[PDB]
C-alpha cells in the first residue's frame, strides 16, 4: 500500500 | 523517548542552536522540523537572489 | 478411526521429564508468589479466618496498602520510558547504527512494546520474573519480527539456573491453552496427540487454566495444553512442542537464528530477586509480613469493642452467655442487685491493638518505596524532606529500573537479530526508504 | 437485561434483545448477529479493514486490573472496604451515644425495657430509691468506636488519588511539598492514565 | 446442509454468549456492587429493615465518589487530540492526511 | 552443592556433575587444573591466561 500503520504512519497524542 | 527520529533530531538541532556555538543554518533547520508550510518556506529561502 | 496409539512409556517420560522437573522444583516458590499476588488482588484473608469471623459475626474488612506501593512502582518505571537506540562504537559504523535505531524502533512500534513492557514490569514488582518471546508473524510486505508477552504462570525455566537472566538456564518454555478445534487446525498432522483436559488440578494450580471452574469442556469448549520448549542440547539449542500425550513437534534445532549465527532462545527473561534455593520473589513479597498485622490487628481490635467481659453471680438464674450478650448491646438491659453482674475492663486490650496497628502502619509506609514518591508519606513534613525521601526512594527502586533496562536491551538485541535473520531488501526499502539498507540484507 | 428493570407493558412499547459477536476462527474473523431464535444476520467475515488489510474485530477494549482468577475490577474495589466500616462505625457510634445500658433492681414492678426507654430519653424520670437502678458505663466504647472511624476515614483518604491532588491539604503544608505530592499521585495514576492511552490510539488506529 | 450449517451456528453463537455470562458471575456481581457504592447504594436490605426497626435513620457518608470525581476530573484536564507521524520525511505529507482525517 | 538442592528426591533423570578448577601458586609460577574427587579433567598445567 502507500500509508500502512507503523510502516509509513505512526499514531499517538498530540497537544 | 521522542515520537519520531525526526523529532529528536529537531530537539538536538534546538539544543545546538541556543548555545549559539556553532552556526547551524535555518534552511536545514526547516527541513528537519514538523511544521505543515514547510515546503513553501523552504522555497522561500532557498528563492535565487533577486535580478537588482 | 483407528488411530493406534499407546507407543512407549519411555518416550513419554523423556517428552515431559523437563516440564515435570520444573513445576516440581519451584512449587513453593510458584505458591508464593500467588499468594502475593493474591495478596496484590484485595485477598488477604484465609478462609478459616473468614470462617470465623463470619462465625462470630464480625465482616471482613481488608485495609489494602500494598497496591498502592506496586502502583507507585509501576507508574515510576512508565513514567522513565525510553527508546530503543543504536550507537556506533566507531566514526564509520555511523550509518550502520542509523539503520538499526530505525529498524528495531518499528518493531518496537509493530508490536506494541511499551504496553508488554509496562507488564512485565508489574509481573516483576509483583512476582519477580518477566518473559518476552521474539519471534516472527506474518504482514502485507513479508515475515517480520514480532514481540509478545508470556504470563509469569504460562513460562518455566530451569530451576538449577542462578543468574538473573538466565544465562546458565538449560532450558525454558511457555505453556499455552489451545481449544482443540483450533489445536487441530493449525497442527492437523499432531492430531492423535491432543488429548482433551477437562479435570482441574489442586494441587498444582498455575499451569492450568485461568478460569478454574469452567463447565464446558466436556464436549462443547475442549481445551488442550500445549509446552513450546528450548533446550541447550549439546550440539546447540533445540526447540520442541508437545503435550502430555506425545510430540506435536519433533526435536528440532531452533528455526530464530541468534546473534552470532548460531540457533538461540527467543525467550528473554528477567528476575528480581534470587534465593539461597533459586526461587525468585518480588518486592511485594517485603510487605506480606506488615500487611496482615494491618487486617488482623484491625479485626482483633474491633472483637474487643462490640464484645463486653461480665462476670455473673452464680445466683443468677440467667444464662451467662445471654447475659453477656444483653449487656454488649447498646441498649441492654439487666434485672438484679449490683453485685449480681461485674464488667471487666478491656480498653486497655484495644488500645494496645490500635498502637501495634499504627505502628505496623508506619513500618509499611517506610517499608519499600518511602511512600513519598507515591504522593502519601505521613504529613507534617516540610517540602525539603519529601523531596529528600522520593530521592531515597527512587535509590532504593535503582535495582528494579536496572532490571528493566536489562530485559529492554536483550529483548532490543533479540529483536535486530531477527530483523537480520528475516528482512528481505523490499522490506528494509519499504520501512525505512533508503536504498543503503539493501546492504545490510541477510547475515552472510 | 433492560435497564429501567420494569418492563410494565400495561402494552406501552415492545423491547427485543439482539447479540453482534465477532470471533476467530482459524481462518479470520467472523461477525453475527443473533438471538436465541435466529440469526438476523448469518455468519460472514467481518466487513472492518484492520491494520494488515484483514478482518478484524472492531471493538477496542481495555481494562484497568486483572485477577488470576481472570478477574477485572476497578480502583473502587479497593476502597470498598473503608467505605463499609466508616459507615458500619458510624452507625455503632449513633446507635451507642442515643441508648443508655441500665441495671434494674427485681424488687421494681416495671418493665425494664420501659425503664431503659425512660432514662434513655433525655426528659425521662424514675421513681424510686437511691439503689433501684444503676446506669452502666458505654461511653468508652462509643469513644473508641468514633476513634476507629477516624482511622478509617485517613485510610480512605490515603487510599485513592492523593488528597493535595483532590484539592485538599489535611495539614496546612508549606505548599512546595503540594507540588511534590501531586507528583506523586501524577506517579500512582500514571497507569490509569497509560490505559486510557492505549484505548485511545487502539481507537485513533481503528 | 445450510439449515444443518446455519442451527451449529446458531448453538455455537449462544453457547458463547451463555458461557461468557457465566464464567463471570462473580466479576460482574462485584462491579455492580462497586457502582451501586457509587451511587449513594452503600446499605443492604437487611441492615437498612434493622435500623428502621431500631429506629435509628441509615445515614450514608459517601467518599468514593470524591475519588471518582477526582480521577475522572483528571483524565479530562489530561486530554489529548489524536496525531500522525512520519516514520520517514517522505512520508510527512502522508501523514498529515491522516491528521486531516481522523 | 546444587543451589535448588533436591538431590535427595529429584534430579534423577538429569544427572549432575560437579568439577573444581584451581589455580595454585607454587614455587615455579601459577599452574590451573581441572579435577574432581575421582580423577583429573585438566592435567596440572602452567595457568594458560598470560599475566601483564
Amino acid at each position: 500500500a502507500v500509508a500502512e500503520l507503523d510502516v509509513d504512519i505512526l499514531v499517538d497524542e498530540g497537544l | 523517548d521522542a515520537p519520531t527520529i525526526a523529532a529528536e533530531e529537531f530537539e538536538q538541532l534546538m539544543k545546538l542552536a541556543s548555545t549559539g556555538i556553532v552556526p547551524i543554518p535555518p534552511d536545514v533547520l526547516i527541513e528537519a522540523s514538523s511544521l505543515r508550510n514547510k515546503p513553501k518556506l523552504l522555497e522561500m529561502l532557498k528563492q535565487g537572489p533577486s535580478q537588482e | 478411526m483407528t488411530s493406534q496409539e499407546d507407543y512407549t512409556l519411555e518416550a513419554l517420560t523423556a517428552a515431559v521429564r523437563r516440564f515435570e522437573e520444573s513445576e516440581d522444583a519451584t512449587t513453593e516458590a510458584r505458591a508464593a508468589a500467588e499468594r502475593d499476588r493474591d495478596y496484590y488482588d484485595e485477598k488477604q484473608w484465609t478462609a478459616a479466618e473468614k470462617a470465623a469471623l463470619e462465625r462470630r459475626g464480625q465482616p471482613a474488612i481488608t485495609f489494602n496498602r500494598i497496591k498502592r506501593k506496586v502502583n507507585a512502582l509501576t507508574g515510576i518505571e512508565k513514567q522513565t520510558r525510553k527508546d530503543p537506540r543504536a550507537f556506533p562504537r566507531n566514526p564509520d559504523d555511523e550509518e550502520s547504527a542509523q539503520a538499526a535505531t530505525d529498524a528495531i524502533r518499528y518493531v518496537c512500534e509493530d508490536s506494541r512494546w511499551d504496553d508488554k513492557r509496562s507488564e512485565a514490569a508489574k509481573e516483576l514488582a509483583i512476582e519477580g520474573t518477566c518473559a518476552i518471546m521474539v519471534g516472527v508473524k506474518q504482514a502485507k510486505g513479508g515475515i517480520d519480527p514480532d514481540i509478545r508477552r508470556i504470563a509469569w504462570d504460562r513460562f518455566y525455566y530451569d530451576p538449577h539456573a542462578t543468574a538473573f537472566d538466565f544465562e546458565d538456564a538449560c532450558y525454558m518454555g511457555v505453556v499455552v491453552w489451545m481449544d482443540l478445534d483450533k489445536a487441530k487446525a493449525k497442527y492437523p498432522q499432531a492430531e492423535d496427540v491432543l488429548i482433551e483436559t477437562w479435570r482441574q488440578a489442586q494441587q498444582s494450580e498455575t499451569y492450568d487454566d485461568k478460569p478454574k471452574h469452567r463447565l464446558w469442556a466436556d464436549y462443547r469448549r475442549r481445551r488442550v495444553r500445549i509446552c513450546e520448549e528450548y533446550y541447550l542440547d549439546g550440539e546447540g539449542w533445540k526447540f520442541c512442542m508437545f503435550t502430555k500425550a506425545g510430540f506435536i513437534v519433533p526435536p528440532m534445532p531452533s528455526p530464530y537464528i541468534g546473534e552470532d549465527g548460531e540457533p538461540e532462545c527467543p525467550i528473554k527473561a528477567v528476575s528480581l530477586y534470587i534465593d539461597r534455593d533459586n526461587n525468585r520473589y518480588g518486592e511485594v513479597r517485603t510487605m506480606i509480613g506488615p500487611q496482615d498485622e494491618i487486617n488482623k490487628r484491625r479485626s482483633k481490635a474491633l472483637h474487643l469493642i462490640n464484645s463486653r467481659q461480665v462476670r455473673v453471680s452464680p445466683n443468677v438464674q440467667m444464662d451467662a452467655q445471654s447475659v453477656r450478650k444483653e449487656l454488649s448491646k447498646p441498649d441492654g438491659v439487666f434485672v438484679g442487685d449490683s453485685g449480681e453482674v461485674e464488667i471487666l475492663p478491656t480498653q486497655d486490650m484495644a488500645s494496645a491493638n490500635l498502637a501495634m496497628l499504627q505502628e505496623a502502619k508506619n513500618e509499611i509506609d517506610l517499608l519499600g518505596p518511602n511512600a513519598a514518591l507515591g504522593g502519601k508519606a505521613e504529613g507534617q513534613m516540610s517540602g525539603r524532606a519529601i523531596l529528600a525521601q522520593q530521592q531515597g526512594g527512587m535509590t532504593e527502586a535503582a535495582t528494579y529500573l536496572d532490571r528493566i533496562r536489562a530485559l529492554s536491551i536483550a529483548v532490543y538485541r533479540s529483536v535486530w537479530a531477527r530483523i537480520r535473520q528475516v528482512w528481505t531488501g523490499e522490506r528494509w526499502v519499504r520501512v525505512t526508504d533508503n536504498e543503503r539498507n539493501l546492504r545490510f540484507v541477510g547475515l552472510n
